């Protein structure tokens, strides 16, 4: 049993957070985004996980080895020297996955959902064909790749990577199980696996589909970060309601780290996650915001649907709304209103912004 | 024996949401290479026993229209005539006024086709259902979105007997999803109820949908034949471009010799592209999907054309990019010049989205849509035209953005 | 002996002035009752010793142009001839190309007048300075505002010697406060620099401002002469109203019989109002300031007109209010219909005025300007046309606000 995790791209994602820490490492409900997936892979029982990274990082290798014996499972990573698309990681890691004949998971870096892997491997063994794909019913399917399926067997009749015509409602959930025979199909030259090999495999009929149960969300967008965290808080409340804190001054689904310290008569609204080491003063109302680690917010401030970066000092009487992302080491002055401002790191702000624009 | 009546409009009744052409008639506008009513004429000539084709509309007979009639008569070996109303008599008034010319010869039934629709034209299927039941009115019907249905004429039917129980014309509220497609089949008895409507007007102009269809609905006189194929209405410029895309995709099943092949020695072609034989395209040019080129067009070295329509005699010089734009005839685009438009299109998440058309101004703001270049418009070198409507015989000198250039 | 050369444009130079211009060339547009070049011809005929007037343009001769020439010859007792360039030769290429027709008779000096300018035309005072200096180029100039001067040709002069030290044509940044009026006085030796430019172009179009005036400046060839009288240029359709206001205020010193008196038996009149003798005005109507009425115009009973030009053949029914608009030839306005516009004039001296742009749209919305109605536009009763441009032969059904009706 092996598993591949698809990292890279360096941009288009949650950029003010991605400038100081890589994308799979940024925290998401007090855990990194990669760490959720590899913990779920530990739950699945895979012996070995490889991750393809398009640029080498010191602190990522640091974090993954220091996590990697706490997990007790070795995890290796492969560096590509040109971005060979999303298919190139399969061909570069071919022999490492191909010395034994056992089907392997391929996971995107940004997908977070309920992880069905133990049921999905028995589905893969039962249907017996080459490639299995998780699919989910979504409301806006133009952004994602769209598959049509069968009634009972789940054979994928057609796969389109970008629809633009409404051929179906169900999308690629983003979780693949690939046989070793698919490794020899793809060449080392840069291709796209979601576009190229799944379409020819669909008209062959080796591709099969499986319906995910709940609360799938893509966390690539900086806007979709907040509603994905909002959905994950509700699903974790349904599964483990003890882990969410309950208090007289906090309402809704609140997930507080043990290292976080909160003042009194401050009203934390629904779907708020506080990182480790944050300090909230008295009289801060926070609704639908995530707060990353080491960040201190001053008193009497209102924050709706905001992302606060690490070691981020926020002034007194500060209002922030409309997916405003704060970055690495931002010092917002007192009595400022930020509507829609994503902030470049290591920058202090002196002017309240009426309209949403990137503050460099 | 059957003839077919095509209701081409008049000049005032077009009232274009974006003017696709300022100088040629709307029914002679080339959609996917051939004029707009030539699709109707060809699909009517394929039907067996088609004796004649009539065009009713109050255009004055300019020489382009009569020259098109010269060409079409000897192309399809059918007599194609033009009957001009003396005044704008409405949709069904021109049918009643010219009843002696249509009824002569005693046709078994006769088609009525709107000129502005772009459709599959399943005239044989409608003819088989009509030969089965011989009812006076047969209507083509299509399935539409709940929001988009308020623009067309909604039809409530009995699902078993396929008879209209209720008809309403552009309703303010949602009524039904089936919409009238502007294609009808008329038995010779069906000119009798029209006459009745005429007498009520004396106590001239008969609107066919509001006075005949919306009054006689439910009384066993109107039957709807549902259909499946492609359907759009050519109201605006963007809907003309989308209808041209629909016809270029339809061309694979009927005329594979019309679409340009890949041709690795010549110019690059991706997607469905119509190139005229007289047009000379340089081999370095690459023509993207859904592109029609007219007769006598000299597409230069290095041109990129995507989602465009180039009328006859236009010249594009080197390294120009033309995206989502209608280029009028005789127009010249200088080198490194870019003509761009915005494809409003249809929603990709909606199951049955029908691509609405909007009349040039959303709520007092000009909205971005297909760039129109008028006839004999000279775009100078290294200049950008974006989301603009350029009137004819105008030579620009600077870049224009989101403007109607008078 | 002196003659005058009036550079009228061609059909391409009148496209900026296009909505009104479909019916008649831009130089034959009636500004303050008479055609636009007729002011130039009349002010040249008022000069003593004017032998001939030549109009140089590339308009094709039709009945409006030659009918104007036949009228103006017998009106001013002067031969008015039209020389037609074979191609658009620029501002100075037409002057050089017809040099034998200009120098025929050996005149002592000849005036050169742009056709688009509305000005005082103080040609006599320029002549009295030219007889003092006898120099090749004399330029009428006027002071303008610091932000408005960038669109006109700027002249940096020495105040003591009255000589163009420097000339920059439509500069990006501020150069000088005086602008070129577009009225010049040419010696017969002034065709010697132009010839040199022609030779330089071969080793045949010559632009007068960009080639002759820019290189010749500062070398003793070009001299300035400053006027303080009224000056404006008619480059767009809404600038004709402002130039008509300037001419109607100029009319008191030159033609006191042209402006209508108050006439307490007849219609109430405030400000300067020109009424043609053929025009039928109801006595209940009141006409505000700066209003011109064409020939054969019927104005209804109770009508208000302020700052508006009503062209000839137009019909205003009763109880209507027309502010800031140009009502085209044969246009009809139904009862209780308001046609409004917002004031906007070149006004070079003023800082508030929006300066020349071909754009007409700021960010997808029409800028507030003068309402134009083209030829034969039928406005229905009880309907508002505000800030809107209506193309010719278009009948409207409902009230349009801030739109261009195509
Ligand atoms: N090494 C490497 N990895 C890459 C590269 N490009 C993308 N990846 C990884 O491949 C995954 C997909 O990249 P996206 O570009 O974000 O794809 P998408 O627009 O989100 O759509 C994909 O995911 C959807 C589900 O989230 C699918 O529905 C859709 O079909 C498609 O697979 C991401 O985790 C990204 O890290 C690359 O060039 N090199
Ligand atoms: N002879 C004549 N023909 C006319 C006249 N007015 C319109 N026509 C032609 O009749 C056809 C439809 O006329 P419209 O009145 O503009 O109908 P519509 O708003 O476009 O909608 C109609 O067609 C839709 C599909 O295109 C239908 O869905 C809808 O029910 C309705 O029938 C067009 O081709 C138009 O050119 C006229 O006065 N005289
Ligand atoms: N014969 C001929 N006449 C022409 C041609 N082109 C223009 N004219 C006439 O020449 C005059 C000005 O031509 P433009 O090229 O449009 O100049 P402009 O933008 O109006 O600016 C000129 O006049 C301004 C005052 O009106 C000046 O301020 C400016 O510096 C410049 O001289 C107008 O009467 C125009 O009709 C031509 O090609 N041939």
């Amino acid at each position: 049993m092996k598993a591949l995790i698809l990292v890279g791209g360096y941009g288009t994602r949650l950029r003010p957070l991605t400038l100081s820490t890589p994308k799979p490492l940024v925290d998401f409900c007090n855990k990194p985004i990669l760490l959720h997936q590899v913990e779920a892979l530990a739950a699945a029982g895979v012996d070995h996980v490889i991750l393809a990274v398009s640029y080498m990082s010191q602190v990522l290798e640091k974090e993954m080895k220091a996590q990697e014996q706490r997990l007790g499972i070795r995890i290796s990573m492969s560096h590509e020297e040109e971005p060979l698309g999303t298919a190139g990681p399969l061909a570069l890691a071919r022999d490492l996955l191909s010395e034994t004949a056992d089907p392997f998971f391929v996971l995107n870096s940004d997908v977070i959902c309920d992880f069905p892997f133990q049921a999905m491997v028995q589905f893969h063994r039962h249907h017996g064909q080459e490639g299995s794909i998780l699919v989910t019913k979504v409301e806006e399917p133009s952004k994602y790749g769209v598959v049509v399926c069968e009634a009972d067997t789940g054979r994928i009749h057609r796969f389109v990577e970008k629809p633009q015509v409404f051929v179906s409602n169900k999308i690629n959930a983003g979780m693949y199980i690939l046989s070793p025979a698919v490794l020899q199909r793809i060449q080392l030259q840069p291709t796209s696996i979601e576009k190229e090999v799944f379409p020819i495999m669909a008209k062959e009929g080796q591709l099969y589909a499986m319906e995910l149960q709940g609360f799938w969300m893509d966390i690539g967008q900086p806007k979709d970060f907040l509603t994905g965290m909002c959905l994950f808080l509700q699903s974790l409340r349904q599964k483990q309601p003890e882990r969410l804190c309950s208090g007289p001054g906090i309402v809704g689904n609140v997930l507080v780290d043990p290292s976080a310290r909160i003042g009194q008569n401050c009203s934390i609204g629904p779907n708020v996650s506080l990182g480790p080491g944050v300090v909230v003063e008295d009289g801060v109302c926070i609704r639908r915001c995530t707060v990353l680690r080491d960040a201190r917010i001053r008193s009497h401030s209102w924050l709706e649907s905001c992302i606060v970066g690490w070691r981020c000092r926020v002034g007194q009487w500060v209002r922030m709304e409309n997916v405003t992302v704060l970055g690495e080491d931002v010092i917002v002055n007192d009595e400022l209103y930020l509507n829609g401002a994503s902030v470049l790191p290591h920058k202090s702000i002196g002017e309240s912004v009426p309209e949403p624009r990137i503050i460099m | 024996m059957l003839k077919a009546v095509i209701l081409i409009g008049g000049p005032q009744k077009g009232t274009r949401f974006r003017p696709l052409s300022f100088e040629v008639p709307k029914p002679l506008f080339p959609v996917a290479g051939v004029p707009m009513i030539q699709h109707h004429i060809e699909a009517c000539a394929q039907v067996p026993g088609m004796q004649e084709i009539l065009l009713i509309g109050f255009y004055q007979p300019d020489e382009p229209l009569t020259q098109f009639l010269e060409a079409a008569q000897q192309e399809f070996n059918l007599p194609v005539r033009y009957l001009q109303e003396f005044a704008p008599l409405g949709t069904g008034g021109g049918l009643y006024h010219f009843r002696d010319q249509i009824l002569a010869g005693s046709p078994e039934a006769f088609f009525v086709l709107n000129a502005d629709v772009c459709s599959d034209f399943p005239l044989s299927a409608m003819l088989e259902a009509h030969r089965r039941q011989r009812h006076p009115f047969l209507l083509l019907g299509t399935t539409a979105n709940r929001t988009q249905s308020l623009n067309y004429g909604c039809i409530v039917e009995n699902p078993q007997t396929h008879e209209v129980l209720h008809y309403v014309e552009k309703p303010s509220t949602f009524i039904s999803d089936i919409i009238n497609c502007g294609i009808y089949l008329f038995s010779p008895e069906a000119l009798k109820p029209l006459r009745d409507v005429f007498q009520r007007n004396q106590q001239g102009t008969i609107r066919l949908e509001q006075d005949v269809f919306s009054a006689l609905a439910g009384q066993g006189q109107i039957y709807v034949h549902l259909t499946d194929g492609i359907w759009s209405q050519i109201k605006s410029a963007g809907s003309a471009l989308y209808a041209s895309r629909l016809y270029l995709s339809r061309y694979q099943d009927t005329h594979p010799e019309r679409l340009a092949k890949h041709t690795p020695g010549g110019p690059w072609i991706r997607g469905n592209v119509y190139i005229h034989p007289t047009a000379k395209v340089a081999p370095s040019a690459v023509l993207g999907p859904n592109v029609s080129i007219g007769k006598g067009v000299t597409v230069g070295e290095g041109v990129r054309l995507r989602e465009s329509i180039v009328l006859h005699g236009a010249t594009l010089q080197e390294h120009t990019c033309v995206l989502h734009s209608i280029v009028g005839w005789g127009s010249t685009v200088g080198r490194w010049a870019r003509v761009e438009g915005t494809p409003s299109d249809p929603n990709p998440n909606d199951p049955r989205a029908r691509m609405d058309s909007e009349s040039l101004f959303k709520d007092g703001k000009l909205l971005p849509a297909i760039t129109i270049l008028g006839c004999r418009v000279r775009i100078p070198a290294e200049v950008l035209i974006l989301n603009s409507i350029v009137l004819p015989h105008k030579e620009l000198s600077r870049s224009f953005t989101n403007q109607i250039i008078l």
